[PDB]
């Protein structure tokens, strides 16, 4: 018997017992809140300014000059060129979007300026090719090229020696000393497919080669090889390699390459063959430039594209050793306020199976430890206690009550 | 629909109202009485909707009518009771509330909770709507509060009893009715309720809140309170009434802490020991006492606070040099710069390069008139004796926020104000002004008249001359020194006025009467006499000196005006408006917090003269308080195109960082220094910020605030108020010839510590978890005061907004507010 | 086993 | 009928003004300049009308 | 560097039981809103041209907006028009020669194509919106207990920004990206909404499927762009709720759509920790159900700190129920360890159901007093959906 309220039930509910500043305070936030929304609007339009020069740097009376006499030329591509007399050549021109037209030059060019597969500036109206233009240096892949080296050293990645060493005879060695590798004729590796468990060294070891790289290289995104508009993807992959070969000693790192080098599969109704077919425009580019690679998942990467054609190198960066955590670890800690002492060598026993980030969220962890307490000097008891968070706290069961099975 | 207890119950309720159609004789006893029952049991009941009232829907005309003519006596009263209590359902107060005043009394507890608690609202409402026009209505509702306020004060409704009292306009009553169980709750709320209340109810208010601490024996309570209202009278009772010297000797710590001074008759014992306190003779020891357990003693140079190695000799900067060796290493004692090669040192700074470093010399050395007296022997007397009001200003200094039995200030300093040399009398005045800001002592005050009227004295003698009379009289009004003050500026021409230096004779008008908005009617009004713009800038000014701290919305509403108004003489008026309103909102928190909104409008929306106000504004809301918000704020400006907007946004952040040792203020200030390299003006002035947010390494604070933020001192708001407003033309002032104003904080300089000493006086170590101080007002029980708890080893730092609270019960502090220096008094209830 | 399938679309 | 020709004759006058296009307004941009989407084409910077 | 456009927080008003202090405290910020609106309308009302009204007139309207690919000359640069075309339009003169660059977004003449103006703050619709404005009303005092899980939560993301002299005085870099996981209903999102009411650097907030577009490239850019305003707008911190729906485990699909979400996944998870290392841009990601996450983006050095977030203890479900019923009336009868006791796992979301439950089985009786009895009631009647499931009586 649920019995619904009554209207004579709520007039009372709501004024019985009211408290006689009820209505007047409840007034008073209703008003604050219609006056905070009209305060917004009369003022929540900020002016976004518009880029534009100081006003000495302004020649207003040449500009109405530019606007009126200079004309926009749609930027084309001569793709061949008939010569139809040898004296009306007639080129046909691409206009990108637009279409494909037999067009042919305006006087103030020269007819052997034009050479083919050039780009070409022509005029709106007739398409005549009024100007050379430079040949296409992609505004993406341009910023992609790392133009401020990474600032971790080699000395910063530990405990991966031998992977480093392998690494160097394919991306270093080969690339400053191309003498020891034709001596015995062994053709250099071009590149190297690094893998490992996440968080391991694979990006670390990719800055410190970019610290150390005498060449240009080029980071790869993964995310903008991956463009709406069909083909576009590809496009950037030759523009990418297309710069490499332009440069002398040219690296480029393809990070996370499960982003666009997922096994291949037929799926045509659906914009991933997009993806894919920019892949094939990688296998056929890959196969002075050598290439880089980082996939925590290898075994989502093309079987073709891991073959000892392409990445004639596949470093497995391993879970440290512990001769080798104890030297991640002194790497992260060089810079940390620790007490002379710490026994380094026993935390590296205490992370066992852990990685080389792992490690360094143990000594971020360790210092949080003496943050909470205003210690300023992180001592040793404050690591276990960080062993027991970072590592410990995330990595099994394992409890007492079922490991006083140990001992 | 109903049931049959409902439906029943309808036509019950029915045939009672019913039956009172005739004039039969049982039908008005035996009805009434029947009403009487049904809609007590139901009123007095759980929040129960009152059935009798849902069912009773009828018309009172036919028995108010016949309540004439039936049985004017009883039987008409009882009708007049049922009426009444279906009243307070519906909406008919002006009868709702006339029916209890005419109708049968019986007692208001009878009804109910709810009932009482409407009549209260009606009761309220009604004496609102009786003006003095006639008490005869008064008696009667002043006998209703008489009861009803009993009834809140048992039933944990003392918010509604203490909102009962205030609505009558009369909160007398509360004396006589809080328990030793309520005191705190009454106590504390009208403390918290008295800031907002507006003229001059907030004044009776916090009487009447003070009165209340005087019934129980909470005597340090009643301290905190009887400085807010800033009566001395009060303060002197309380000191008489103190049978206790353990509570004289405290409440006289709380005095000092204030600036105030009250001579002590020698019938008090331990006169020279209240003497000493009172006098601020003590604070040295344990300074420098504080400095030794935190092992901060060492000085520090500038090299080390700037930070040269991480970045990517100049008169000025060697100001900037010679400031930051000020501040950063001022009250401690030792300096590594300024007291081994002064001589060297200040010989690179022209004049008034000069006149900053010799100041320096006293402010390195405050609180120590023997010390720092003896740190003042080397140069004043310098071969540029230019320099004098250098040491003259350090003179000064050292004794401002102190008070010698001997009165060194005025003894060296008067020999040389009326030195001929303009420079020579600058530090005297000036620094005079420093050494008994707020003394308001009639000699130097005397001593000060002839300086006015010396027509010899060239005007920025006179400036600092009116100045330092305001530091000296700072909220006070005092008759003779505003008469002076009064006299001296209505002779002022209207040629020398035209000048920067004519913008500090106003400013001295103010700082006489700070903290008095109704006595400062009649000195606009002497004003008025001077012609424009001076006469309306100083209005304003004189203004603004009234209501500080006051939190009256209506003189920002005429200061948000005189800011919002579009015009050069007009642009002073502006800048010290856009500062009014800055010092006026800088007492509430959620005022002071809205006027954040307000100053960043007037910057988006304001125009030049507005634009480098604000950045000093912001100063005064959260002086030696980062708030990130504000910091950021200032930055955002800290960059501008005008060189104004980014000195006093440069100042700002200085001021707001002051003390509070910020590494992201320093980091922010580090940054904006390689910015700024170029320009030694904004160099100057940013290397000073990070001057400012070092103030003696963080351990001190120009917040002019005290006791949980809530007792004003008056002394320090007159300091900031004379940099603040001379930063409003910081080019003439700043930039110009005066380096020296800069030591205008000084007054305010005070310590921010956490040293718990035993009952002996020995540094008594005590778990104090101390946090974020969270209002206990409204929370039932013990609320905890304290939040973000960080258990510290006393002695300990208070950042601004922090309070500090004994973690071990084995001890009761005398004066509840844990701040400064506290007797803890070992408790008698602790058991081991 | 038997997978149902989402879909893009290059524009 | 003189009422009813006008309203006939109006409409046909406003029915030969052409119709506009429809976009979403990316955002403010001073006070007489609004963003705007047009739903083919890509962004312009459009001013407002005096209404 | 815009700086951190915190949100906007009125302050706030306690007393709550309703007392003139309430009124007095709300009517004070309304005094200044009125005065504060006074200031804006007295400014254009008070408040009563020949060098940019030439500008605007060489300008005209519209003007376009594409992306900016060569500066050719100094007085010559290729801008696409906005459908992917190309043109070699010419740079005038009160365009800035320094604010364009490559990738920028040009304003352009309509007529005769000509870069006119730089489009800054051309950041998406989409992640524009990502931004929190009014800041939420829930201040650490209304989330109880969770001392533990706030304590990590405010060294990542409140300390770091008030006293960064700890952390770089002890070689630590503050920790940066935490993961809030918890059984549904603990507090995940509350803490979340608790730091943004106390924050004062850019609080973007997203869902986990809000960055999950259908074109190819529009997810994995959508990203590349979120973290490009956090970025952009200084202290920021990035709260990915539901990260379950994005970073899922990746496996080979045999599917293009979900091929596309884990190419937001690897964005993601390259945005946070890759080469070029990131700024100062704070992420808390939340989830229910941390074992579905990538072993990836959990790894520590994206998410620092996994805050695991339990179902409530006796003493916490305590403390949750009176910042619960701490506005509402309890009669003197009601003493909540009754139900506070037993050994249901009451969840902090089923804490604040048996209250409003409790509240509402009080207009039932006609009575805004609820009594002991109304909670008894509402216990049963909030706690469905789990029923009971457990072993029978085998374990003795
Ligand atoms: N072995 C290691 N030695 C030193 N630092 C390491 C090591 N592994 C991880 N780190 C730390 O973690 C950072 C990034 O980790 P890492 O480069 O391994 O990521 P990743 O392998 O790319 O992860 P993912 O493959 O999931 O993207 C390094 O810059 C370093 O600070
Ligand atoms: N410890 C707590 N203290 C106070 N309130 C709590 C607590 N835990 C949860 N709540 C309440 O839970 C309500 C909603 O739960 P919340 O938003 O925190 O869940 P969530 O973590 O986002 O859950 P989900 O997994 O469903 O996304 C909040 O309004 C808050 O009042
Ligand atoms: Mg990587
Ligand atoms: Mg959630």
């Amino acid at each position: 018997p649920i019995r619904a309220l009554d209207e004579g039930d709520i007039a009372l509910l709501k004024t019985y017992g009211q408290s006689t500043y009820s209505r007047q305070i409840k007034q008073v936030e209703d008003d604050i809140q219609q006056l905070l929304k009209k305060i917004n609007e009369l003022t929540g339009i900020k002016e976004s300014d518009t880029g534009l020069a100081p006003p000495a740097l302004w020649d207003l009376a040449a500009d109405k000059q530019t606007l009126q006499s200079e004309q926009p030329l749609q930027v084309a591509r001569c793709t061949k060129i008939i010569n139809a007399d040898s004296e009306d050549p007639k080129y046909i021109i691409n206009v990108k979007q637009f279409a494909k037209f037999v067009v042919d030059l305006s006087d103030q060019v020269a007819p052997t300026d034009i050479e083919e597969g050039m780009r070409v500036g022509v005029d709106r109206n007739k398409y005549q090719i009024h100007i050379p233009l430079p040949p296409k240096i992609d505004p993406t892949v341009t910023m992609m090229q790392v133009e401020e080296k990474p600032d971790v050293t080699y000395s910063d990645v530990g405990g991966c020696k031998e992977q480093i060493e392998k690494l160097r005879e394919v991306v270093e060695t080969p690339l400053l000393h191309p003498e020891r590798f034709v001596n015995l004729g062994i053709e250099p590796p071009k590149g190297v497919l690094l893998f490992g468990p996440p968080g391991t060294g694979k990006t670390l070891c990719a800055r410190a080669v970019a610290n150390r790289t005498d060449a240009c290289f080029i980071r790869v995104i993964g995310s903008e090889l991956v463009q709406k508009y069909v083909g576009e993807g590809a496009r950037m992959v030759r523009e990418l390699f297309e710069m490499a070969r332009t440069k002398k000693a040219c690296l480029i790192f393809f990070d996370e390459i499960d982003a666009i080098g997922g096994a291949r599969f037929d799926d045509g109704a659906g914009g991933d063959n997009e993806v894919q077919r920019t892949m094939l425009e990688l296998i056929n580019q890959l196969d002075n430039i050598k290439v880089l690679m980082a996939t925590n998942r290898p075994d989502t990467l093309d079987p073709a594209l891991m073959r000892p054609g392409r990445l004639d190198r596949k470093i497995e960066f391993s879970l440290p050793d512990l001769e080798g955590r104890t030297h991640i670890f002194k790497i992260h800690a060089r810079s940390m306020s620790v007490e002379r002492d710490i026994r380094f060598e026993l935390l590296a026993r205490l992370c066992p199976n852990s990685t080389g980030a792992e490690i360094r969220s143990v000594c971020t962890e360790a210092g949080m430890f003496a943050i909470r307490a205003r210690r300023k000097i992180a001592t040793e008891k404050d690591f276990l206690e960080a062993v027991n968070k970072v590592i410990k706290s995330y990595a099994k069961f394992s409890a007492t009550p079922r490991y006083m099975t140990y001992n | 629909e109903l049931s049959e207890e409902d439906k029943q119950l309808q036509d019950e309720l029915e045939m009672l109202v019913e039956r009172l159609g005739e004039k039969d004789t049982s039908l008005y006893r035996p009805a009434l009485e029947e009403l009487r029952r049904q809609i007590r049991s139901s009123t007095t009941s759980m929040t129960s909707v009152p059935k009798p009232l849902k069912f009773l829907r009828p018309h009172y005309g036919k028995l108010k009518e016949i309540y004439e003519n039936m049985a004017p006596g009883e039987n008409k009263r009882f009708a007049a009771d049922i009426i009444s209590v279906l009243a307070m359902t519906m909406s008919g107060e002006r009868e709702c509330l006339k029916y209890r005043l005419v109708g049968s009394q019986e007692e208001l507890a009878s009804w109910g909770h709810e009932y009482v608690r409407h009549l209260a609202g009606e009761v309220a409402k009604e004496w609102q709507e009786l003006d003095d026009a006639e008490k005869v209505q008064r008696e009667p509702l002043l006998t209703l509060v008489k009861e009803i306020v009993p009834y809140n004060m048992a039933h944990n409704a003392e918010h509604e009893a203490c909102d009962l009292l205030m609505e009558i306009e009369q909160v007398d009553m509360l004396e006589k009715d809080i328990d030793e169980n309520a005191y705190a709750k009454v106590c504390l709320y009208l403390t918290s309720c008295v800031n907002y209340v507006p003229e001059p109810e907030n004044s009776a208010l916090l009487r009447c809140a003070l009165g209340v601490f005087r019934k129980f024996s909470r005597f340090p309570e009643a301290l905190r309170l009887a400085l807010m209202l800033n009566d001395m009278e009060l303060v002197e009772d309380i000191f008489t009434s103190c049978k206790d010297v353990v509570v004289q000797k405290q409440m006289a710590f709380m005095l000092g802490r204030h600036g105030v001074f009250l001579e002590l008759s020698e019938d008090v014992e331990e006169y020279e020991d209240l003497t000493e306190i009172m006098s601020n003779v003590q604070l040295n020891s344990n300074f420098l006492a504080l400095a030794r357990e935190l092992d901060i003693m060492e000085p520090k140079v500038p090299d080390d606070i700037y930070k040269t190695h991480l970045e990517n000799d100049s008169a000025r900067m060697n100001l900037a040099s010679s400031f930051v060796n000020g501040f950063v290493n001022a009250a401690f004692g030792q300096d590594k710069l300024l007291t081994d090669d002064g001589n060297k040192w200040l010989y690179k700074n022209k004049d008034h390069g000069m006149l900053s470093a010799a100041a320096s010399l006293g402010m390195i050395l405050l609180w120590d008139v023997d010390g720092g007296l003896t740190q003042i022997d080397k140069y004043l007397y310098s071969s540029e004796d230019y320099i004098k009001s250098g040491a003259l200003l350090a003179c000064g200094i050292v004794n401002s926020g102190v008070r010698n039995e001997c009165d060194p200030a005025l003894a060296l300093l008067s020999d040389y104000v009326l030195h001929n040399s303009n420079t020579m009398r600058l530090g005297s005045i000036f620094g005079l002004g420093l050494a008994y800001a707020g003394s308001n002592r009639e000699d130097v005050l005397t001593l000060l008249l002839p300086v006015m009227g010396d027509s010899k004295s060239s005007m920025e003698v006179a400036g600092v001359t009116a100045l330092a009379c305001g530091m000296i009289a700072v909220g006070s009004c005092n008759g003779d020194v505003t008469s002076t003050i009064l006299q001296t500026i209505m002779e002022k021409s209207e040629t020398e006025l035209k000048d920067t230096y004519a913008r500090w004779l106003p400013l001295g008008l103010g700082l006489n009467h700070l903290g008095k908005g109704e006595a400062i009617e009649a000195i606009l009004a002497a004003l008025e006499v001077v012609s424009e713009p001076f006469r309306s800038f100083a209005n304003t000014l004189v203004d603004v000196c009234a209501y500080a701290g006051s939190g009256n919305v209506l003189k920002v509403q005429q200061l948000l005006h005189i800011c919002s108004e579009h015009f050069a003489d007009m642009g002073a008026h502006q800048g010290v408006a856009v500062l009014g309103i800055a010092l006026i909102a800088m007492g509430e928190e959620i005022g002071a917090e809205m006027a954040l909104r307000t100053f960043g409008h007037l910057l988006r929306y304001g125009e030049p003269t507005l634009r480098r106000a604000v950045p000093l504004a912001l100063a005064l809301i959260s002086v030696s308080n980062p708030r990130l918000n504000i910091l950021d704020t200032l930055s955002k400006f800290s960059h501008d195109a005008d060189p104004e907007v980014s000195y006093n946004s440069i100042f700002a952040m200085g001021m707001v960082g002051s003390g509070t040792n910020n590494a992201r203020l320093a980091a922010m200030l580090r940054q904006l220094a390689q910015y700024h390299a170029k320009d030694p003006n904004n160099l100057f002035m940013v290397r000073l910020a990070q001057g400012l947010t070092h103030l003696g390494k963080g351990t001190l604070t120009l917040c002019p605030y005290h006791s949980d933020r809530q007792l004003m001192s008056q002394v320090a708001v007159a300091g900031l108020l004379t940099v603040l407003v001379s930063f409003l033309d910081v080019r003439n002032i700043i930039l110009g010839k005066s380096h020296y104003v800069l030591y205008g904080l000084v007054a305010a300089m005070q310590p921010r510590m956490l040293v718990t000493f035993d009952e002996e006086l020995r540094p008594l170590p005590v778990s104090v978890r101390v946090g974020q101080a969270v209002d206990v007002v409204g929370q039932a029980g013990k609320p905890k005061t304290i939040t973000g708890f960080q258990t510290h080893t006393t002695p300990v730092l208070l950042a601004h907004g922090e309070r500090a609270e004994l973690a071990t019960e084995e001890f009761l502090p005398v004066t509840p507010i844990l701040e400064g220096f506290v007797i803890l008094r070992k408790n008698p209830n602790y058991d081991l | 086993a038997x997978x149902x399938x989402x879909x893009x679309x290059x524009x | 009928l003189n009422a009813k020709v006008r309203l006939l004759r109006e409409e046909l006058q406003l029915l030969q003004e052409q119709g506009s296009y429809v976009g979403e307004v990316v955002r403010a941009m001073d006070k007489k300049k609004v963003l705007v989407k047009v739903h083919p084409e890509g962004k312009f910077v459009v001013d407002v009308d005096k209404n | 560097t815009k700086g951190p456009d915190a949100a906007s927080k009125l302050p706030l008003v306690t007393p709550h039981t309703q007392c003139r202090l309430k009124l007095l405290k709300l009517e004070r910020i309304k005094d200044y809103l009125l005065m504060e609106e006074e200031f804006i309308r007295n400014q254009e009302q008070m408040k009563p041209e020949e060098e940019r009204s030439k500008v605007d007139d060489l300008r005209g309207t519209p003007m376009s907006v594409g992306t900016l690919e060569e500066i050719i000359d100094d007085n010559h640069a290729i801008v696409s028009t906005s459908v992917g075309s190309e043109h070699y339009v010419s740079i005038l003169s009160f365009v800035d020669k320094d604010l364009l660059e490559p990738g920028c977004s040009v304003l352009l003449n309509h007529k005769v194509h000509a870069v006119i103006g730089v489009l800054m703050d051309d950041t998406d619709p989409l992640v524009t919106v990502m931004k929190v404005e009014k800041a939420p009303q829930e201040t650490y005092a209304d989330i109880g207990g969770l001392d533990n899980q706030i304590q990590e939560i405010k060294e990542s993301v409140e300390l770091p920004l008030t006293h960064p002299e700890y952390y770089e005085e002890m070689g630590i870099k503050p920790p940066k990206g935490v993961i809030l996981y918890g059984p549904p209903g603990t507090g995940k999102t509350l803490l979340a909404k608790a730091v943004a009411n106390q924050t004062s650097a850019t609080f973007l907030r997203v869902v986990g499927s809000e960055l999950i577009q259908k074109y190819l490239g529009d997810g994995p850019k959508l990203v590349r762009e979120l973290f490009r305003v956090a970025e952009e707008h200084a202290p920021s911190i990035v709260f990915i709720d539901e990260i379950d729906a994005i970073g899922t485990k990746r496996y080979d699909s045999n599917s293009g759509g979900e091929r596309e979400i884990q190419r937001t996944m690897l964005e993601l998870l390259n945005q946070l920790d890759g080469f070029d290392s990131r700024g100062d841009v704070k992420v808390i990601m939340a989830t229910n159900r941390i074992e579905t996450l990538d072993p990836a983006l959990i790894r520590p050095g994206r998410i620092d700190r996994k805050i695991e977030f339990p179902l409530p203890d006796e003493k916490t479900k305590k403390r949750i129920f009176q910042i619960h019923t701490s506005r509402m009336t309890l009669a003197d009868d009601v003493t909540l360890d009754d139900l506070i006791m037993a050994k249901d796992d009451l969840s902090g979301a089923d804490i604040k159901a048996i209250c409003t439950e409790a509240g509402l089985m009080a207009l039932r009786e006609r009575r805004m007093k609820v009594t002991n009895e109304d909670f008894k009631k509402s216990k049963e009647n909030v706690l469905y959906k789990k029923q009971e499931g457990t072993p029978e009586g085998l374990y003795l």
